[PDB]
DNA sequence: AGGGCTGATCGTGCAAAAGTCGTGCCAGCCGTCT
DNA sequence: AGACGGCTGGCACGACTTTTGCAATCGCAGCCCT
């Protein structure tokens, strides 16, 4: 399936997520250090059968059922700084666009 | 296959070469010769696919002495079994504390 | 929604038979027009269609006179195998056509005695003939008609049995004449004027002159069709470089001088 | 000339099925086609470094063994350790029970409790998620590493510890009545487990390569464009001209004999290709005359697709374009999609119309998206949405929308506010 | 892994995990047997070298 | 330019060329009053010539003979109905040049189906099919000749008065050999070149003043058709004859 | 001297039994309110 | 605290799809059997 930006990271705490728009990207004028969360990315994740173990996890959790993996971008470590400006291009014939 | 990664580029496609690009030239060629000599083949295509198999062995040991083979889009040689062992690229390079 | 073009004129009979269309529109009962030759009452059925049928309800139009031979006439009841030169494949349509929508057609005075038959006795119970044997379906369809001639005057001469003509007409919807029309005529005339400069692709006004109106009401003008406009904005069109133009030919043949 | 039963015409036809025109149509088998055709041209006589990085973590796996082996353990200890950390998923929860790890062991003097004991410093391993057991015990392990500050922990360890089935089910009035939960209360836990970290061993598979194949091509630019379906993946072979002209000049008649039935052989793969390349142009206009209308209408407003109307307006063979649609893919803006998904699932529609039960559940998820979160929307409630719409769909159709769509039960998907 | 072919099954070792290329027998439990709808070693990775 | 066939120097002929040209400017039907051997497709070469279709050329080929059966199978053709097989739209009337305009020729051996069906085609309509339903809709415009007055015809009732009047939007009416009289020295002139070219005659050797009597005296029904075979008898006698040779005329039948 | 008869080359389908989907519908059960 | 209701899911029956399992007879004429 199709990768989209929607910030619904999970195995993550809220503090990393604390600066993330909604879209995924950061806010204009930030800064950064180390590994911080840039931009939220994930990754589907075939369908299984009735398998009842994530089905109950599910049940009890849901949102998730291990649909997608953390696949987000991070800054490389050993680098600090601050955002400029972001830019982002959308093919034609997908208009997604949470926040472009 | 764990001294011949595959080495995805695009992730699309695997794209091993100059390990086993010469390997599926021979092991196609070998097919080809194997199963035309029990269909009672005339003499002069089986002498030719004999020496088209001989020269792609040659070439899988040593390109650059015989013949010389390039990959797509590129005209530089591929890396036989003894490139990878000669020149400043090879085993025995880096193998020197490199 | 969406409402088709129609000619502007003061002809409360023309609203009056809108209304008693919009009120039929709920309605699925046969709906018979008494429009003469070229009354457009063609326009007025699928005016229907937007309304009386369900919203995007399929329409056909198919006229009896048009047909060729009885023996497609049979042909355009549905045929199973083993009919004509070549039986490989048969599929009338028209019946398919007639399910899930209404029946319209022209001039029905020209049919056999046998086809108006057989159209009674798959109206009134609603089954569908088959030319090959098959059993009969009961395609829900509407009837709609307008023809010319008086149902009464084929009465009179027989073509139409009285259990025919009576479940073929329902309802009645007279269309008004063009010659009762002499206001709302000339407002259409206008109209009718003013989108042929559109078509024509000129942007200087048409114009007309008061001989050309008085001679337009000389004319006897039988259709009401977009047809006798045509031509009175043709006889239009072969005039240019003027304003306003004069006069006009009847036929062209006429003054061929 | 409407007489019955005639004289009959002399057929001027024939089917000529052949074997050979079966294959050459090969169900579209597309890159399947591609090594049958390259194992035929083998078989057909006058026929035709990089970076290498290597480095990544082993899924924590290899983390999780340096970091036991890290931990001072005995050789014996050692070993317990390492069978208990192959025995993990990917999720992070044990496949193989207790009791099958020491079978596995195969030692008299190896026992339950002494397995117990291992697992357990096993259990609180270097990374979250080495529970290798049910999320609530996982959960549990979380709420230990969290601060005993966080509301409603007790609660939550008393509603994981034999009220499970309660939450699972969404039980609130059972639950709140054996547990004495107070209002909102639950809102609290609730919104603690959404922070509980499930399937951690996902988030540290952050490797995820992607695979697509280009197959056909839906562009489109400025309407109707020929996109490709995969031109240049397109095989095109050809025979030898070079052999082909020394088996024209063969000097033994048997040799130009095996020459002249090689050519018509190729003359053969020729034709199949031919007629490979216009099935997918004839196919590719016959898509492109409704495609851009679904395109824009959406996928809720997709029309029914028939195999055999399409073949109709194609004019060849329905069985032919049949056998075209399996095993293609069409790869679209919009995105990648087999050709059994480009085509439509009949369905009855209101207002003499013909809707996709694709379009029917698309539909109907875009109407699970306007719901009230704390209470699905009820299948009664999806038909009365869906009557709303004119679709003249019913509950049944609803439901298998639904199961097509993979809709949540109402009761389950419920939650509190 | 293809069957009888460049980077296979059956030929060079047997995959990432102890896990057969079928799908049965794919544990620690098995330590040298081998199964028979897939001829698989259940060794390490580290012997596909 | 059509090569120009069948210049007329008539002032007449060339307002008919004119009212022509505006015509295939227009895309809209169009009646042509002919008679028999008069403007035999010379003015549908001319709305050729001027057609707003100038690159692609229209089907044109009004003229058209075949029995009623005949031409109602010419209007829908199915592959399955009637005697022919595997052929579908066989005549493509409409096929054989999308837009441009239909050309139509006898109108009057029409049926009354055949006529209403012209009518039909005449406005937006559908195309005519044995089964099934026709939605397929090719707009083309509309072209035809008769040699009959069907004002008569209507009065007559033997043809439908809705497809009289919509066909005829503007009749074109058309000369007759017996309205060329001064251009009928400069056809003869033009068809004995054409005949010296077609058969290698060195060049129009001359005429005769009893040859030029004898035309004028001669019926000519055909606007063209006569003057073909006047010109074909002349090239046959003048080519062994290499000069005028009087007058040579073609009779179906010869005595003595 | 007369009969047998042998293999070259002979090109876009379909249909019929099977399968499978659309749609409707009944039977029980739990959440509930009486 | 037993019944109202809606769900869900099995159970069934027509309506559309679709897959595989299907190729002679030549017109040459020389060779072999009789
Ligand atoms: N009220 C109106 N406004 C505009 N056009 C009209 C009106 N009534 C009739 N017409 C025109 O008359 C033409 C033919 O009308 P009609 O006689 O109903 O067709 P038919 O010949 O099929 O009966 C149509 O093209 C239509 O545009
Ligand atoms: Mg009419």
């Amino acid at each position: 399936g199709p990768e989209e930006i929607t910030a619904d990271i999970p195995n993550v705490g809220e503090a990393a997520l604390s600066k993330l728009d909604e879209s995924g990207i950061v806010y204009i004028g930030a800064e950064v250090t180390g590994g911080d969360i840039l931009v939220g990315k994930v990754t589907p994740k075939g369908e299984t059968q009735l398998t009842p173990e994530e089905k109950l996890l599910r049940a009890i959790f849901g949102e998730k059922a291990s649909d997608v993996k953390d696949s987000s971008l991070r800054v490389p470590n050993g680098v600090s700084g601050t955002v400029i400006d972001v830019q982002v291009f959308t093919r034609d014939g997908v208009e997604k666009d949470k926040r472009a | 296959p764990d001294l011949r990664p595959l080495v995805p580029l695009d992730g699309g496609r695997f794209a091993t070469s100059d390990l086993n690009d010469l390997y599926r030239r021979v092991i196609n060629r070998n097919n080809r010769l194997k199963r035309l000599l029990d269909l009672a083949a005339p003499d002069i295509i089986v002498r030719n696919e004999k020496r088209m198999l001989q020269e792609a062995v040659d070439a899988l040991l040593d390109n650059g002495r015989r013949g010389r083979a390039i990959t797509g889009s590129n005209k530089r040689p591929l890396k036989s079994l003894a490139d990878m062992i000669k020149g400043k690229q090879g085993r025995f390079r880096q193998n020197l504390l490199g | 929604a969406e409402y088709k073009d129609n000619l502007l004129g003061e002809a409360n009979s023309f609203l009056e038979v809108l209304e008693q269309v919009s009120h039929l529109a709920p309605l699925d009962k046969p709906v018979l027009i008494i429009g003469e030759r070229g009354t457009g009452k063609e326009l007025i059925a699928s005016r229907l269609h937007y309304l009386s049928s369900r919203w995007q309800g399929p329409f056909i139009s198919l006229n009896c006179a048009a047909l060729n031979e009885n023996l497609l006439d049979s042909e355009l009841f549905g045929h199973e195998a083993g009919a004509f030169t070549g039986a490989q494949k048969r599929h009338p349509g028209r019946f398919e056509r007639a399910d899930g929508g209404t029946l319209f057609l022209d001039e029905l005075a020209t049919a056999p005695m046998m086809v108006q038959e057989k159209l009674l006795r798959v109206i009134e119970y609603g089954e569908l003939e088959r030319v090959g044997g098959s059993q009969p379906l009961q395609v829900n369809v509407r009837l709609v008609c307008a023809t010319n001639a008086d149902l009464p005057a084929m009465v009179n001469e027989g073509t139409f049995r009285a259990d025919l003509l009576d479940r073929l007409a329902f309802d009645v919807v007279q269309l008004p004449p063009l010659r009762e029309r002499e206001s709302d005529i000339m407002l259409m005339a206008e109209y009718f004027a003013i989108q042929m400069c559109r078509e024509i692709k000129l942007p200087l006004f048409p114009g007309f002159t008061e001989r050309a109106r008085e001679t337009l009401l000389n004319y006897r003008w039988p259709g009401n069709i977009r047809e006798l406009k045509n031509v009175v904005e043709r006889s239009v069109y072969r005039h240019g470089t003027s304003d306003y133009p004069l006069d006009d030919i009847i036929i062209d043949p006429f003054k061929r001088r | 000339m409407k007489q019955g039963l005639q004289l009959r015409l002399s057929q001027q036809l024939a089917m000529t099925p052949q074997l050979q025109q079966a294959i050459r149509l090969l169900q579209l088998s597309t890159l399947e086609l591609q090594q049958e055709l390259q194992q035929a041209l083998e078989s057909n006589p006058l026929l035709e470094l990089p970076v290498y990085q290597g480095e990544t973590t082993q899924t924590l796996q290899d983390y999780l063994m340096w970091q036991v082996e890290l931990t001072p353990f005995t050789d014996t200890d050692r070993a317990i350790a390492t069978s208990i950390v192959d025995a993990v998923d990917d999720t992070g929860y044990l496949t193989i029970q207790i009791e099958d790890i020491v079978d596995s062991i195969g030692d008299d003097e190896i026992g339950l409790e002494e397995v117990e004991a291992v697992l357990k410093r096993i259990q609180r391993f270097d990374p979250v998620g080495v529970a290798a057991k049910d999320l609530r015990d996982c959960l549990l392990i979380q709420l230990s590493q969290f601060a005993k500050e966080t509301p409603w922990l007790e609660e939550a360890r008393l509603i994981i510890s034999d009220h499970l089935d309660l939450l699972a089910n969404h039980d609130f009035r059972t639950l709140m009545r054996v547990t004495r939960l107070k209002e909102e209360v639950l809102k609290e836990a609730v919104n603690l487990i959404q922070s509980l970290d499930p399937r951690p061993g996902q988030s540290i598979q952050t490797s995820e390569p992607e695979y697509v194949i280009p197959d056909v091509l839906v562009r489109k630019v400025s309407g109707r464009w020929t996109v490709e379906l995969n031109a240049d993946s397109i095989p095109r072979l050809k025979i030898n001209q070079q052999y082909a002209a020394m088996g024209n000049s063969a000097r033994n008649d048997a040799d130009g004999q095996f020459i002249r039935s090689n050519l018509q052989e190729a003359r053969w793969l020729i034709k199949s290709l031919e007629s490979r390349n216009d099935t997918l142009l004839r196919v590719s206009r016959c898509i492109v005359e409704q495609q851009q209308a679904f395109f824009e209408q959406g996928e809720e407003y997709m029309k029914p697709m028939v195999l055999a109307d399409i073949a109709q307006a194609v004019e060849m063979h329905e069985s032919t374009i049949s056998r075209v649609t399996t095993q293609k893919y069409l790869h679209s803006p919009r995105g990648i999609f087999e050709l059994k998904y480009f085509f439509s699932s009949h369905v009855n529609t209101e207002g003499g119309g013909e809707a996709s039960s694709t379009a029917i559940r698309a539909l109907v998820k875009k109407l699970i998206a306007a719901e009230n979160p704390a209470k699905p929307l009820s299948d009664s409630k999806l038909t009365s949405m869906l009557s709303e719409q004119g679709i003249m769909v019913a509950r049944r159709t609803v439901a298998k929308y639904r199961e097509s769509l993979s809709i949540p039960p109402s009761n389950q998907r419920k939650q509190l506010v | 892994p293809e069957r009888d072919g460049l980077f296979c099954a059956r030929i060079f070792g047997p995959v990432k995990d102890y896990e057969c290329l079928c799908g049965k027998y794919k544990r620690l439990k098995h330590r040298g047997v081998i199964c028979e709808k897939c001829g698989v070693e259940v060794t390490q990775t580290k012997v596909r070298r």
